[PDB]
C-alpha cells in the first residue's frame, strides 16, 4: 500500500518501524501520545501507513484518510468410541449378554418343530427385536437434537454453556457496554457478570483460550485478525456470522500536512479500482495455509475394529482346530 | 437440596460497601475492594461460603429394557416347563 | 383494460398519458404542492386517473375516489420445490464408511474362503459380521431420520410474527410511504417490535424504491425479507426467475380507486361503473388474466 | 355499525372510507392416508 | 373454540360510516376515519 | 444353491429393500416427531367433494361465487 | 459491609465502593429418574 | 425415536415461565425485582 500511495502522490519515502511497537494512545499520567500517533503529533514522521483504526480520540489530533480497509467485531470459534457405548448403556450390554448365554444354556438342555425350544427362539427373537429397535430409536435422538455449535451472535446470546468474551479493555468491550441493540445488550449483560472472567489481556490469550477450552469459549475480536488466523496453521479456528459493527483503518497525516488531500484521493482511487480488494486477497488468502447435515466415520469405525478383532480370533481358533 | 437455579440472569446489579458522604474512609475502602478482587480474594470468599461449605448424565436407562428381560426369562421358563412334560 | 371498460360504460373517448413525474401523489409539507397523478388532477392537467392509486384520507381531501377496484395489504416477500441429487443418499453413510464396509465385506468372504453346519471357526465370523452390519444399518436408519426430522422442523420465514422474533434475516420497507408509517404508528405488539428493530437496524433495511426492495430480496442470498403491497408481491411471484414467495396474511387492508378532480362531472358514472364491473365479475377476470 | 359499502346503498346514502376491511373466508371445524404419505404412491 | 378460519380472504370489501345525502357531517366523518386508521387506533380497537 | 447369476440378484434386491425399509422407518420417525397438520385453502376445497361447502342461500357471498371469472371460484 | 445493592436512590445519599460481588434476577424452581415399564406399552398401544 | 427426541425437546428460563400458567411465579411484593418487571419494555418481561 505504501508503494502505491507514494506512486500516486509522487513522493520518495522511507519506511520506519515505530520504536515502542504501539498504535497510539494518550498516556494516562502524562497525556503524551505513544506509538505511531505520537510519531506524527511530535514531528518524527510525515505519515502513518498501518492498520490504524479511525477513532474520535485520534481524529482530534491527526487527520485520517477515508478507510483503506473496513472491518468489524466478529466471532471466533474452534471448528470417542464412547458415543457408541452411550446409546445402549453398559448395564444393558451386560444383561443382553447374560440373557444371551442364558438362552444358549436353556437350548443346550433341550438336545424342527420342538415346541419347547421353539418358543424360546421366538421369544428371544422378540426380545432382540425390541432392543435393536430401542438402540436405533435412541441413536436417532442425539443426532437430531444435538444439544451441547455456534453460527451467530444470536446463537451465542441465547445460551451460556459456551462462554464468550473480549479483550479486557479497548473498543470491543466498549461496543458491547454502549450498545442499545437488544442482542448486544444481552451479550454485554452476560459478559460483564460471567465467572470465571471471560475477558483476556491479549489477543494471543483469547485465541489460545478458544483453542484449548474444549469448545467452551468463543472470542470476540476484529474481523481482519479473525480472518487472518483462520488462514494460518493449525487451521482450527474460524469466523462465524457477519461483522457485528463497522469501523475502518485509515492513513494518518499530521495536522497541516500538504499530503492530506492527495493521500485521501489516492485511497479512494485504489479502492474504486479494485486494487485494495486484490491486495487483501493476496495477503490473507493467496498467502494462506488452510443446523447439522453430516454423519461421521468415527463411531462406525469402533465397530470395524471389533469386527476385524473377531475375524482374527476366528483365524486363531481355526489354526488350533487343524 | 430440593431447589434449583435456572436460566441466565435477567439483569445486572452489584453489592457495594457503603459509607456516609464525605467520609474519610471512602477512598481507602474502595481501593481495598479493587485490590481484594485483583488478588482473587473475593472469589475465594464466595467459593468458601457458597460451595466448600455446601451441603449438596446423558443417555438411556435400563428400566424400559428390563421389562423385556423379564418377559424373556418368563418365556425360557415356560419352555423349560413344556420340555419336561414332553419327556 | 380497465380504462377501456369504464370509458365504454361511461360513454367517453379518452387518451392515456403517463404521469410526467412518474409519481403517485403526495403533498410537499413545505411548498404545500401536490405531485404525481394526484397533482395532475388537482391542478387540472388531467381529468381522471386510472391506476394502482391507493385511496387515502389525505388524497381524498383533495380529489374524488371511486369505490376500490382492487384490494391489497402489507405482505411479506422472501427469497424462496425441487431438490433431487443422488448425493443425499451418499451423505447419510459417508463415502469413507461405504468403502470400509466393502473392504470388510471382502475381508470376510476371504476369511470364510480359507475355511473350506456348526463349524465354530467360520460360525462366529458369520455372527460377528451380522452384529457388525446390524449396527451399521441401524446407524444409517437413525442418521437418515435426523435429516428428515430437521427437514420438517424448518417451518425460513412464514409470517410477520416469524420475522418479529429474530435477526438472522433482516427485513425492511420502502424508506418513505404508508408501509413505513404503518409500523411507526402501530400499537400492536408484533408490529411495534418490528418497528423498533427496523428503525435501528444497520445497515439500513429501508429502500429508496419498490424495485430496490425486490432486487434486495433476490440478491441478499436469503438474508432479506421485504414488506410491500400484496398485489405487487403476488405479481413478482409469477415472474421469472420465480425465486420469490409471498408469505403470511395481509397486515392491513387498503384499496386502489379511480380518481377525478373534485366536483368532476365524471365522478358519479365512473363509480357506478366500478360497482357494475365488480358485480359482473370483470375485475376478477382482469386480475387473473394479468 | 358494521354496514357494508355496497352499490345499492351508495346510490342513496354516502359512506366514509372503510373503517374495517373484510372478505369472504373459509370456516372449518385417523386417515389411512398417513401411511401412504411416508412412502409416496409413486414409490 | 372448535372452529377456525383457514386461508386468506377470497375477496375484499369494507364497512363504512354512513350519512344521509347532503349531511354537513360527511367530510369531517370521512377524514376522521382515515385519521384513526393511519394512527393505528382502528387496528388496536379490533384487537381489543 | 450357489447359482452366481441369480445369486447376486437376490443380494442386490435385498440391499435394495433394506434401503427402502430403512428410509420408510426414518421418514416415519420424522413424522412422529414434528407431526405438523383436513382443509387449508380454497384450492384444497375446490379439488374435492367429500367435504361439502356452502354459503348463505342469498346475499353477497353467494353472488361473489356466481359472478366470479376466477378459475378456482368458478 | 453487607449484601447491599448499589442503586441510584441510595447513591444520592451515601457513598458506595465499586461492587465486591455481582448479581441479577434469576429463577428458583423446586427440582431425574423415571422407570415405569409403561413407557414400553405406550409406543405400541394396548 | 420420537418419544426420545421430544423427551429432549419443567421450567428452564424466563421465556419458559412467560409462556404458561401451570406453574405460577412471582417476586418479592415490594422492591427492585418487582419494579424491574413493572417498568420493563422487553416483550418477555412485559408478558
Amino acid at each position: 500500500l505504501a508503494y502505491e500511495i507514494a506512486k500516486h502522490v509522487g513522493i520518495k519515502y522511507k519506511l520506519s518501524i515505530v520504536g515502542d511497537g504501539k498504535y497510539g494512545a494518550r498516556d494516562p499520567e502524562t497525556k503524551i501520545w505513544n506509538g505511531m500517533v505520537g510519531e506524527l503529533v511530535y514531528g518524527r514522521a510525515d505519515i502513518a501507513v498501518a492498520p490504524l483504526t479511525i477513532t474520535l480520540v485520534r481524529e482530534e489530533v491527526i487527520d485520517f484518510s477515508k478507510p483503506f480497509m473496513s472491518l468489524g467485531i466478529s466471532i471466533m470459534i474452534k471448528k470417542g468410541v464412547f458415543s457408541f457405548l452411550d446409546p445402549l448403556a453398559y448395564e444393558i450390554w451386560m444383561c443382553i449378554v447374560f440373557a444371551y448365554i442364558g438362552v444358549s444354556v436353556v437350548l443346550f438342555l433341550v438336545s424342527p418343530r420342538s415346541l419347547s425350544g421353539r418358543i424360546v427362539g421366538g421369544v428371544w427373537w422378540f426380545f432382540t427385536l425390541i432392543i435393536i429397535s430401542s438402540y436405533t430409536a435412541n441413536l436417532a435422538a442425539f443426532l437430531t437434537v444435538e444439544r451441547m455449535p455456534i453460527e451467530s451472535a444470536e446463537d451465542l446470546a441465547k445460551q451460556t454453556e459456551i462462554a464468550y468474551g473480549t479483550l479486557d479493555s479497548g473498543s470491543t468491550k466498549e461496543f458491547f457496554r454502549r450498545s442499545k441493540i437488544a442482542v448486544y445488550e444481552k451479550m454485554w449483560s452476560y459478559m460483564k457478570s460471567a465467572e470465571p472472567s471471560v475477558f483476556t489481556k491479549t489477543t494471543a490469550d483469547g485465541v489460545a483460550r478458544v483453542r484449548k477450552s474444549k469448545g467452551k469459549f468463543a472470542f470476540l475480536l476484529e474481523s481482519t485478525m479473525n480472518e487472518y488466523i483462520e488462514q494460518r496453521k493449525p487451521c482450527d479456528t474460524m469466523k462465524v456470522g457477519g461483522n457485528l459493527d463497522s469501523k475502518g483503518y485509515g492513513v494518518a497525516t499530521p495536522k497541516g500536512s500538504a499530503l492530506g488531500t492527495p493521500v485521501n484521493l489516492a485511497v479512494l482511487k485504489l479502492s474504486e479500482q479494485g486494487i485494495l480488494d486484490k491486495l487483501k486477497n493476496k495477503w490473507w488468502y493467496d498467502k494462506g495455509e488452510c443446523k447439522t447435515s453430516a454423519l461421521s466415520l468415527s463411531n462406525v469405525a469402533g465397530v470395524f475394529y471389533i469386527l476385524v478383532g473377531g475375524l482374527g480370533l476366528a483365524m486363531m481358533v481355526a489354526l488350533i482346530e487343524f | 437440596c430440593d431447589t434449583m437455579k435456572v436460566g441466565g440472569n435477567l439483569d445486572s446489579k452489584g453489592y457495594g460497601i457503603a459509607t456516609p458522604k464525605g467520609s474519610s474512609l471512602g477512598t481507602p475502602v474502595n481501593l481495598a475492594v479493587l485490590k481484594l478482587s485483583e488478588q482473587g480474594v473475593l472469589d475465594k470468599l464466595k467459593n468458601k461460603w457458597w460451595y466448600d461449605k455446601g451441603e449438596c448424565t446423558s443417555a438411556l436407562s435400563l428400566s424400559n429394557v428390563a421389562g423385556v428381560f423379564y418377559i424373556l426369562v418368563g418365556g425360557l421358563g415356560l419352555a423349560m416347563l413344556v420340555a419336561l412334560i414332553e419327556f | 383494460d380497465l380504462a377501456a371498460e369504464i370509458a365504454k360504460h361511461c360513454g367517453f373517448k379518452y387518451k392515456l398519458t403517463i404521469v410526467g413525474d412518474g409519481k403517485y401523489g403526495a403533498r410537499d409539507a413545505d411548498t404545500k404542492i401536490w405531485n404525481g397523478m394526484v397533482g395532475e388532477l388537482v391542478y387540472g392537467k388531467a381529468d381522471i386517473a386510472i391506476a394502482p392509486l391507493t385511496i387515502t384520507l389525505v388524497r381524498e381531501e383533495v380529489i374524488d375516489f371511486s369505490k376500490p377496484f382492487m384490494s391489497l395489504g402489507i405482505s411479506i416477500m422472501i427469497k424462496k420445490k425441487s431438490k433431487p441429487g443422488v448425493f443425499s443418499f451418499l451423505d447419510p453413510l459417508a463415502y469413507e464408511i461405504w468403502m470400509c464396509i466393502v473392504f470388510a465385506y471382502i475381508g470376510v468372504s476371504v476369511v470364510l474362503f480359507l475355511v473350506s453346519p456348526r463349524s465354530l471357526s467360520g460360525r462366529i465370523v458369520g455372527g460377528v459380521w451380522w452384529f457388525f452390519t446390524l449396527i451399521i444399518i441401524s446407524s444409517y436408519t437413525a442418521n437418515l431420520a435426523a435429516f428428515l426430522t430437521v427437514e420438517r422442523m424448518v417451518s425460513p420465514i412464514e409470517s410477520a410474527e416469524d420475522l418479529s422474533k429474530q435477526t438472522e434475516i433482516a427485513y425492511g420497507t420502502l424508506d418513505s410511504g404508508s408501509t413505513k408509517e404503518f409500523f411507526r404508528r402501530s400499537k400492536i405488539a408484533v408490529f411495534d417490535k418490528m418497528w423498533t428493530y427496523m428503525r435501528s437496524a444497520e445497515p439500513s433495511v429501508f429502500v429508496r424504491t419498490t424495485a430496490e426492495g425486490v432486487a434486495r430480496v433476490r440478491k441478499s442470498k436469503g438474508k432479506y425479507a421485504y414488506l410491500l403491497e400484496s398485489t405487487m408481491n403476488e405479481y413478482i411471484e409469477q415472474r421469472k426467475p420465480c425465486d420469490t414467495m409471498k408469505v403470511g396474511g395481509n397486515l392491513d387492508s387498503k384499496g386502489y380507486g379511480i380518481a377525478t378532480p373534485k366536483g368532476s362531472s365524471l365522478g358519479t358514472p365512473v363509480n357506478l361503473a366500478v360497482l357494475k364491473l365488480s358485480e359482473q365479475g370483470v375485475l376478477d377476470k382482469l386480475k387473473n388474466k394479468w | 355499525a358494521p354496514l357494508t359499502i355496497t352499490l345499492v346503498r351508495e346510490e342513496v346514502i354516502d359512506f366514509s372510507k372503510p373503517f374495517m376491511s373484510l372478505g369472504i373466508s373459509i370456516m372449518i371445524k385417523p386417515g389411512v392416508f398417513s401411511f401412504l404419505d411416508p412412502l409416496a404412491y409413486e414409490i
